[PDB]
């Protein structure tokens, strides 16, 4: 239920090197499918994903043409910003583009997105009604009226509102063995004493997909946001994921804290608390 | 432009017993630009024939990347995690807890 | 690449209109259909472009089916200077079909209403006189085919549409001609182009 | 499969 | 200002290289080159999106080249040309997805050899007494004959002006010998004016055909004139008979 599809290009210029360097990858949720990358010896597309291998030769050549045309693209496009921020030749820039579709359960369209960053910066985005441009400054203007008159807007919603959701609808049929199933964490918590009064007590969630979870910790009743450190969602690089939550704890009231988990594999929201062996 | 200094995290990607199979995680995120130097360190030395993921980056612009390698661990070994980048005005070493 | 089909040939009269249709069954919702025509071989020109909405311009007007599989375009008074080749192309939004693959097209004479046919063939002496003629046919009803001469000596040229806008008269014509001095106008119009009230002095 | 433009800025 | 071409007309030997110019319309963003024969009818050579060569599927497999430098600016080159290569290449920009806009052309013949190449003669035929007793009417006919290639332009010259109104030309040429390869062709047009004005012995009449040739700076080793690009004209004054 309610799946996405995601395009991430990264350009980095050069000056020592002539033609940039041009990377693209592909996602479905949080499963990467597709990868490019202009410093290959013959860059083509390559796949990531066992549910896209039996894509035909036809679908990798036209990916791989769309790829270097980018790349081109890319590095006019980032000759182009260099000089709308009269930026000097010798540094070297990034220029980050972002776009996919977000549909439902259903399999209609609930969200499309088309943004660009520049030098780690947002630059420009299509707004959600995908007819209309929010720029950042001023450079960002001077591209947002070469766009306009190119009618670049119009472009973007048809890949938005038909390519994207045909082929991420083709891609959750052909994978729907992983695509679809949740694989909910295995969890656990766990105890160590930091002197003789004190302990953390951290509660771990391995092997999980999708990457979104919630952890809390909750003394008595009532939650730490204040005394629980929370760890950022890792790849375990099996496409599972793993997070952790700790707290501080005076030593000797163990069981007042619970560990709720929450995830969308798990039937029902889950909570722990340290069982002492 | 942005600058962001990656966050770095060592760690398995099973529960690590001794002398069982397994694999080194090092995973770095949150940074900008892309230009990033990581290794894996067994005892100080670097671990030969490392494997990284593709490039990705996350909402708000910073990337992110994995690399990974088969280790068995022992009771005696440590291991590491160097990590350069324009952001660090040194190198960072990262040591493998086993607990975290 | 192409998708879409047209009468390969249409005639209409001069001061009415036309409606020159054409299939595509196979466009896709993110697809324009484009009209294009082109006049002597010169560079082909833009006409008109819709989506799904019915569009008119000061060339023409587009008619789309409601199922979007086929289409007309619709000139209004058709002159004598919009017969040409009409070329009815569909055109995508992204690079794969963003150029114009050309068809068959349907190319459209518009023939003028001659209300009083004086069909004749005259004789017309050089200037330079090299004892060398001319034969024109001319006046006679825009319904009339003129053939080529199965000679490969005697030149027959094709229909010809002449305006004097002096009178507000139109009239066509045909030409021949010949080297070999055996050869008469009573010749080359004379296989079977001519009808029986040609009038043939000389 | 990715969009099939080359969008300049 | 459209799409701009050059060069519009290209007579040359088999053997060297031909170079064809395209200014898009300022401000697009898109480029096209087409190419027009009788056999194939419109066929798509190079599609630039952005100065980035997007499809050239429609590029012969040798000695033709595609290149823009800039936005402004776009190459057709064709080493060596042989004379398979004869056809009409149009240059079309476009600006986002708004129409695609088609420039004049380059009419390029690639001869097998120079010695083929001739110039036009042009003769007047004044009306027929018929028809001027018959219609009220006269009818001049101007026939253009024996030239080689077809690129030629007929215009009616009347009292020094150049007139449209009251005249047919052929749209295209004929083959002198419908048989031969090499054939030299004809071309005939028609001027119908008033019969008092073709009385009129003060009016002036003259056909014009503009050939396009050799080069001046073109090589020629014949004993003939040079069969350049020129004018050449016929011509007549009205008279009472």
């Amino acid at each position: 239920g309610s799946h996405s599809m995601r395009y991430f290009y990264t350009s980095v210029s050069r000056p020592g090197r002539g033609e940039p360097r041009f990377i693209s990858v592909g996602y479905v949720d949080d499963t990467q499918f597709v990868r490019f990358d202009s410093d290959a010896a013959s860059p083509r597309e390559e796949p990531r994903a066992p549910w896209i291998e039996q894509e035909g030769p036809e679908y990798w050549d036209r990916n791989t043409q769309i790829y270097k045309a980018q790349a081109q693209t890319d590095r006019e496009s980032l000759r182009n910003l260099r000089g709308y921020y009269n930026q000097s030749e010798a540094g070297s820039h990034t220029l980050q583009s972002m776009y996919g579709c977000d549909v439902g359960p259903d399999g209609r369209l609930l969200r499309g997105h088309n943004q660009y960053a520049y030098d780690g910066k947002d630059y420009i985005a299509l707004n959600e009604d995908l007819r209309s441009w929010t720029a950042a400054d001023t450079a960002a203007q001077i591209t947002q009226r070469k766009w306009e008159a190119a009618r670049v807007a119009e472009q973007d919603r048809a890949y938005l509102e038909g390519t994207c959701v045909e082929w991420l609808r083709r891609y959750l049929e052909n994978g729907k063995d992983t695509l679809e199933r949740a694989d909910p964490p295995k969890t656990h918590v766990t105890h160590h004493p930091i002197s003789d009064h004190e302990a953390t007590l951290r509660c771990w969630a391995l092997g999980f997909y999708p990457a979104e979870i919630t952890l809390t910790w909750q003394r008595d009743g009532e939650d730490q946001t204040q005394d629980t450190e929370l760890v950022e969602t890792r790849p375990a690089g099996d496409r599972t994921f793993q997070k952790w939550a700790a707290v501080v704890v005076p030593s000797g009231e163990e069981q007042r804290y619970t560990c709720h988990v929450q995830h969308e594999g798990l039937p029902k929201p889950l909570t722990l608390r340290w069982e002492p062996s | 432009m942005i600058q962001r200094t990656p966050k770095i995290q060592v760690y398995s990607r099973h529960p690590a017993e001794n002398g069982k199979s397994n694999f080194l995680n090092c995973y770095v995120s949150g940074f900008h630009p892309s230009d990033i130097e990581v290794d894996l360190l067994k005892n100080g030395e670097r671990i030969e024939k490392v494997e990284h993921s593709d490039l990705s980056f996350s909402k708000d612009w910073s990337f992110y990347l994995l690399y990974y390698t088969e280790f068995t661990p022992t009771e005696k070994d440590e291991y590491a995690c160097r990590v350069n980048h324009v952001t660090l005005s040194q190198p960072k070493i990262v040591k493998w807890d086993r607990d975290m | 690449d192409a998708k879409t089909t047209q009468p390969p040939s249409m005639d209409c009269a001069e001061g009415r209109a036309a409606n020159l249709p054409c299939n595509h069954s196979t466009i896709s919702g993110n697809e324009y259909v484009y009209w294009y025509r082109q006049i002597h071989s010169q560079g082909p020109q833009y006409i008109i472009h819709g989506l799904k909405n019915n569009e008119t311009n000061e060339m023409a007007s587009l008619i789309i089916t409601e199922d979007r599989k086929s289409s007309t375009l619709i000139l209004p008074h058709a002159t004598l200077r919009d017969t040409a080749v009409y070329y009815c192309i569909v055109r995508g939004l992204n690079n794969a079909g963003n150029m114009l693959t050309f068809g068959g097209g349907t190319r459209l004479m518009v023939k003028p209403d001659i209300q009083n046919p004086d069909p004749a063939v005259y004789q017309l002496r050089d200037s330079k006189s090299s004892d060398k003629s001319v034969c024109l046919f001319t006046d006679f009803d825009s319904q009339t085919n003129v053939s080529q001469s199965k000679d490969s000596d005697v030149y027959i040229t094709d229909k010809c549409v002449l305006d004097m806008r002096s009178m507000d008269f139109k009239s066509n014509s045909a030409v021949a001609w010949s080297n070999k001095s055996d050869f008469a106008c009573a010749n080359a119009f004379n296989n079977s182009i001519i009808p029986e009230d040609t009038f043939f002095p000389s | 499969t990715p969009q099939d433009l080359n969008t300049m800025l | 200002a459209g799409v701009i071409q050059s060069p519009r007309h290209e007579v040359t030997e088999m053997g060297q290289e031909v170079t064809l110019r395209c200014k898009p319309i300022s401000g697009h963003n898109s480029l096209f080159w087409y190419r027009q024969t009788m056999m194939r009818g419109l066929e798509l050579l190079i599609y630039f999106n952005n100065n980035v060569p997007i499809d050239d599927s429609g590029m012969p497999e040798d000695r033709f080249s595609a290149k823009m430098p800039n936005a402004s600016f776009s190459t057709l080159k064709i080493q060596p040309s042989e004379p398979r290569d004869s056809a009409v290449y149009f240059c079309a920009s476009s600006l986002g997805i708004d129409a695609i806009y088609f420039g004049e052309g380059s009419w390029l013949t690639v001869v097998e050899d120079l010695k083929n190449v001739f110039p036009p003669e042009v003769a007047v035929f004044e009306p027929s007494e018929a028809e001027i007793s018959h219609t009220q009417k006269a009818t001049l006919v101007c026939l253009a004959t024996g030239f080689y290639p077809d690129h030629v332009e007929l215009s009616w010259w009347v009292n020094g002006k150049e007139v449209h109104s009251g005249v047919c030309t052929d749209p295209q040429p004929l083959k002198e010998q419908p048989a031969l390869n090499d054939s030299r062709y004809a071309l005939s047009s028609r001027l119908r004016v008033s019969a008092t004005f073709w009385q009129n012995p003060r009016n002036h009449f003259r056909c014009q055909v503009q050939f396009y040739g050799l080069s001046e700076n073109d090589e020629w080793t014949q004993d003939r004139a040079k069969p350049v690009t020129q004018i050449v004209s016929a011509e007549a004054w009205g008279r009472a008979d």
